[PDB]
């Protein structure tokens, strides 16, 4: 970080988030002032606030601030901006912004102009990966018009078939065929979603590969056209097209063919002139033949994971080739430092469809910077709340290690000990990913969520010991609760007389079972009969702070209290997941059995969608009961938001309405029977 | 619990614009202590918010304008409500916390024939003749009568605050324009200045009416140390058998 | 020669004429008295004892400090008296003097009246005639507002307190009339409501008047905010004597004995 180096004095960093903050620490390393573009509604988030000035762009919607570029060349003349950085997506492909870019004093830090437009069209990707000595995934080059088509293709190619449009962020636009009916009602509703979505209908067929590793190389390109690539980054963890574990290096991969992937990927930059960092992905199968898959000229989302193993400040050597100056590090300059593991916590439900999209506000937020080996990349604060017009995206957590066994470890750590209120998160499913024995061991594919979850994510299941542990730590707490709610002040009029119960019987009420449990005290320590295993929980018992840490039987558990009532209900985070439990005193449990059930039913919802529109909340799930007048969820069209009356009986069997998705009439917002 | 935590997540609980409305609720959780707070009539007359919680371990009685149900404004079911909770606070030397976000009297002929005049004065009554501490904090618009119907520094309050998107103001600041500027019929830049000079609590600020402008993430410290000098409070008022409240 | 003499002298002549003696005749002329004259009915004949006619509003915005602008007493007449022997305080709002809208001065006045009241342990009676809050003042008037309902909070049950309303009263105003023990109108002149009509129409589009709204056959049938209302002025003024004669002075003395038959 050599501050003599004058690259640019005033930087226009294009996004917003993480991202955001981190360019903006990256530029204050320099020493460089900061212009952090933000919407009127996002005035008041990290990066705007810690940037050296800001211009505000326009309205909450990303389409009228970040993509109305009048805003945006406003800004520049106000702040005579010099450099531009589009960030993860964003306007990276938009080929307009930067021939304007050029037409001001702002440079695009990135590559080649005509680079993303070769990236942009997947035929001509694989056209010019070929051409680059880059093995291909199998299939045909052209792009096919007709049905007869597709399936003769698919002949030559085989039955499993990637019909793929062109472009797509992060992969969009894939597709799964096994047969020639199959291949030809695919190509029909492909060519159906390519004209709704991007409307290319450039669909590349090509074969499918089964079981395979997507991997990552991530090249350094200097504006001299030298090309350093630097170790690798394992993504083979995925549901729904998009990542959520990262491992930078990657536990299939070894040596050797990871200097043939950087050297194939640094001829594949040099055949195009690269003058920026760019990442290619293979899809590495049994044999290691990794087969080219798309060529991303934006940094990538995860860039992090493997800037801890190679040491080097991503962001500053980019900076650097935008000023361009060579790659002063070498190949041998790259060494692997450790392991790294890398997990994105969301503002999604895991609990259905792999996680859902959910809105709300951020009330505590805290991080576990004080571990060890644990790094949080974020651009969010207490009090931020999560928009629809843009991603929701909470936070990006990076562990690094000596092997493997630690940086899973210190992710497991750093996820429990993770503070997240007011929104749904994806925690249970991370961690649930980072303690799965088929994660731990390595043999992983791409469709290990869809395998290892055939009905979907359930939560951990706590095995007999695990249930033991949880049962007394809850007793112990509840006990506690009492025991602090026995402690007044001195009256002086009249002395409280402190009861002198010494062994207390509960009932815990976990999932069905019910377990009696017997929770005596004795000083800071808990002695927890549970079914007659006999625990000792010990631990400070401070009932304030989110993280609890106890010692059951010596081992260290770390828990949180999220919610609790005087009616004994307990939510207890123990290990990610979170259980609810009820505890009741042995005179109070034995009485509850007179008390009649209140029953509550609600099953068998339908509805499609008659209107339009943005989804502004979801108010159904799978499984609820719906009327004359009952509302599947709320849709404004045109500035008026009509309650959507159901009007039948039928039944669910999926949701397709998220809160923040534009469908449209008759998209069929809920499917049904 | 310590007592000076820190509330950052009320630092942007407001929102800018005059017509947006937000969870009171989620502010009376941020401050109190481990977020506990018993609640009183929670689905009757839910422009109000009263109940119990606890601030370092010594039991308080919070008060608030919700903007949510009917933009937070004063009617008669409200006013009977924090009423008669803020006499049964009074009665046992439980302190009272206010978040004012009130913008007005509700308006209307059921109002009226109804008695919103008794109501309306039972809440003025019961705020002051608290000889309990009263701490209160502004966090929005703030005119009309409600605004020293709510526990203003002119009832014998103790400490009052603002946070910095207080609009403490005579009336509707177009109202005002418009009855001020009438002969003026220009209202083009008028109305720009007097919305920057009286949309801010810069005049009751300069008048000494709130004790300071705080900012949101301080709220619960300087509360919990307000609460400690003042639980020695004494005051004496005249003699008499009682009093005679709009009953 | 010393400019002080006839400057008292017009000060008085011109604090004793309100604000205009073309206003007085135009509230002559809606079938209403001034408020001095209220003073002279409701009192025993020579034993009003008026305080603080001089006393001026001390606002300087929107142009309200020039000489056109000033006037002594400003919109409120106060004092004390005797009803048949019996010591009694009372102010009287005027509405010549900017539609005796209530400002800092006014509220100082009325503040200062009910702390003598208070000290010597006799009642106020008020008789409320008064658009409602001076907007020229600004905060001032909101504060003599609160000032004023506290002092009504602080003396309710030690001194009793009687309210007349003798004209249009909105805003916060009709909170003092509310917190006094009993509260009388004036059929078919005075007015009682929160809001005015146009603000009903803004708000909920009812077409209700001012008498609908807030009159005396409201206020007294359907509301219970009122107790009493009579035929005029005078008729009020009389009636509010008589009713006097029953009170005692303060909660200490013990409730009055007259001469039976």
């Amino acid at each position: 970080y050599d501050p003599n180096e004058k690259t640019f004095d005033k930087i226009l960093v294009a996004n917003r988030g993480e991202i955001a903050c981190r360019v903006i620490r990256t530029c204050k390393k320099m020493g460089i002032k900061t212009v952090a573009i933000h919407s009127d509604v996002d005035a008041s988030s990290v990066h705007v606030k810690m940037a050296d000035e800001a211009v505000c762009v326009g309205p909450a919607p990303t389409s009228k601030s970040y993509l109305n570029m009048d805003a945006i060349m406003e800004a520049i003349k106000k702040t005579r901006a010099q450099a531009v950085h589009p960030g993860y997506g964003f306007l990276s492909e938009n080929k307009e912004f930067a021939r304007c870019l050029a037409a001001e004093d702002v440079v695009f830090i990135g590559p080649d102009t005509h680079a993303i437009q070769a990236m942009g069209d997947k035929i001509e990707s694989k056209l010019l990966a070929k051409k680059a000595e880059v093995n291909t995934i199998p299939g045909f080059d052209g792009v096919v018009k007709d049905a007869e088509e597709a399936v003769r293709i698919a002949r030559e190619i085989g039955y499993p078939v990637m019909i793929k449009a062109s472009a797509g962020g992060g992969g969009k636009g894939m597709r799964i065929a096994w047969d020639d009916e199959e291949t030809r009602d695919g190509f029909r509703l492909s060519s159906q979603e390519a004209a709704s979505s991007f409307g290319d209908d450039r669909l590349l067929i090509e074969k499918f590969i089964d079981n395979p590793r997507h991997i990552e190389i991530q090249v350094l390109g200097d504006k001299h056209g030298n090309a350093l690539w630097l170790n690798e980054r394992e993504c083979s963890i995925q549901r729904r097209n998009q990542k959520v574990v990262e491992e930078a290096p990657s536990i299939f991969l070894d040596a050797e063919t990871r200097r043939a992937m950087g050297e194939q990927a640094v001829a594949l930059a040099r055949a195009v002139k690269y003058s920026s960092a760019g990442t290619v992905e293979f899809l590495v199968d049994s044999k290691k033949n990794f087969y080219f898959l798309e060529m991303n000229t934006r940094l990538q989302v995860e860039h992090p994971v493997t800037e801890c193993i190679t040491g080097l400040d991503l962001v500053q050597e980019m900076i650097r080739v935008a000023k361009g100056y060579p790659l002063r590090h070498k190949q041998a300059d790259i060494r692997i430092n450790g392991w790294a593991v890398e997990c994105r916590v969301y503002a999604e439900d895991p609990y259905k469809s792999f996680g859902l999209p959910s809105i709300g506000r951020l009330s505590q937020y805290q991080e576990p910077l004080h571990l060890p080996g644990v790094r949080v990349d974020s651009g969010i604060q207490p009090g931020s709340d999560i928009s629809i017009y843009y991603d929701p995206m909470i936070s990006k957590l990076i562990t690094y290690g000596s092997d493997r066994t630690e940086a899973l470890k210190r992710m497991a750590d750093a996820l429990d000990n993770y503070v997240i209120r007011g929104v749904t998160h994806n925690i249970a499913l991370l961690r649930e990913v980072i303690i799965n024995s088929r994660f731990v061991k390595g043999d992983i594919s791409t469709k290990f969520l869809s395998d290892v979850y055939p009905d979907g994510f359930k939560g951990h299941m706590l095995t007999k010991s695990e249930k033991n542990q949880l049962l007394a730590i809850a007793s112990s707490l509840f006990v506690a609760f009492q025991l602090r709610a026995q402690h007044f002040q001195e009256n002086s009029r009249m002395p409280v007389i402190k009861p002198d119960i010494a062994n207390w019987e509960l009932s815990v009420k976990l999932h069905d079972k019910v377990h009696t449990v017997v929770a005596s005290n004795n000083g800071s320590v808990f002695s927890v009969e549970v079914d007659g295993s006999k625990l000792n929980v010990t631990s400070t018992w401070n009932l304030a702070s989110p993280l609890l840490s106890v010692s059951v039987d010596g081992t260290q558990r770390t828990v949180q209290c999220l919610s609790r009532e005087a009616g004994g209900n307990m939510s207890i985070q123990f290990l990610g997941t979170v259980y609810k439990v009820n505890i009741l005193t042995r005179l109070a449990a034995e009485l509850n059995k007179f008390m009649l059930e209140k029953v509550t039913e609600d099953t068998s919802s339908v509805l499609r969608s008659p209107m339009p529109g943005v989804v502004v909340a979801v108010s159904v799930k799978p499984g609820d009961a719906v009327a004359e007048g009952q509302e599947i969820c709320v849709i404004e069209a045109m500035k008026m938001q009509n309650s959507m009356t159901a009007g039948k009986t039928g039944t669910v069997k999926s949701v397709h309405c998220q809160a923040g998705d534009t469908v449209g009439e008759g998209d069929l917002l809920v499917e049904l029977e | 619990d310590p007592s000076d935590r820190l509330v950052p997540e009320l630092d942007t609980i407001v929102p800018l614009e005059s017509t947006k409305a937000y969870n009171m609720v989620d502010i009376i959780h941020s401050v109190v202590d481990e977020r506990e707070f018993f609640e009183i009539m929670p689905n009757y007359a839910k422009n109000i918010i009263v109940g119990f919680a606890r601030m370092n371990g010594r039991t308080v009685g919070i008060v608030g304008n919700q903007p949510k149900v009917a933009s937070g404004c004063l009617d008669i079911n409200s006013s009977v409500k924090g009423a008669r909770f803020v006499r049964f606070c009074d009665a046992f030397n439980i302190p009272l916390i206010t978040f004012v976000d009130v913008p007005g009297f509700l308006p209307g002929t059921a109002q009226e024939y109804g008695g919103i005049i008794r109501h309306g004065a039972k809440l003025l009554y019961a705020f002051a003749e608290a000889t309990v501490p009263k701490v209160t904090v502004i966090t929005r618009k703030a005119y009309g009568g409600a605004y020293y119907v709510m526990s203003s520094k002119h009832l014998c309050g103790d400490t009052n605050y603002a946070w910095p998107t207080a609009e403490i103001a005579v009336m509707g600041a177009k109202g005002a324009v418009e009855i001020i500027f009438k002969g003026h019929e220009n209202v083009e830049a008028a109305q720009a200045e007097y919305i920057e000079k009286f949309a801010n609590p810069f005049p009751a600020a300069v008048r000494g009416f709130v004790d300071d402008i705080i900012q949101p993430s301080s709220t619960r410290a300087r509360i919990c140390c307000d609460l400690d000098v003042l639980a020695s409070k004494k005051v004496q008022r005249p003699w008499r058998k009682h009093a005679n409240i709009p009953l | 020669a010393t400019s002080v003499n006839e400057r008292i002298e017009n000060k008085r002549r011109t604090a004793l004429l309100g604000g205009g003696q073309r206003r007085i005749d135009a509230q002559h002329k809606r079938g209403k008295l001034t408020a001095r004259e209220r003073i002279s009915l409701l009192l025993d004949p020579g034993s009003f004892v008026e305080s603080d006619m001089f006393v001026e509003h001390r606002c300087a915005d929107f142009g309200m400090a020039a000489d056109k602008n000033k006037f002594p007493g400003d919109s409120v007449v106060t004092g004390r008296g005797r009803i048949n022997g019996r010591l009694v305080y009372v102010f009287s709002q005027d509405f010549t003097v900017f539609g005796g809208s209530l400002s800092g001065a006014h509220a100082q006045k009325i503040c200062k009246i009910m702390d003598q009241a208070i000290t010597v342990g006799a009642p106020v009676i008020g008789l409320n005639d008064s658009g409602g809050a001076r907007i020229q003042e600004g905060v001032e008037s909101l504060a003599g507002y609160a000032d004023i309902f506290l002092r009504n909070v602080t003396a309710s049950g030690v001194i009793p307190q009687i309210s007349l309303i003798m004209g249009p009263c909105a805003g916060g105003a009709v909170y003092s009339p509310a917190l006094t023990d009993f509260t009388f109108m004036v059929k078919d002149t005075s007015y009682l409501f929160i809001t005015g009509p146009d603000v009903v129409k803004s708000v909920t589009n009812e077409d209700v008047t001012q008498e609908e709204l807030g009159g005396a056959k409201t206020h007294t049938t359907m509301s219970g905010v009122a107790h009493r209302a009579f035929e005029n002025d005078v008729d009020a003024l009389c009636n509010l004597r008589d009713f006097f004669n029953y009170l005692p002075l303060s909660s200490q003395d013990p409730a009055p004995v007259r001469e039976c038959h």
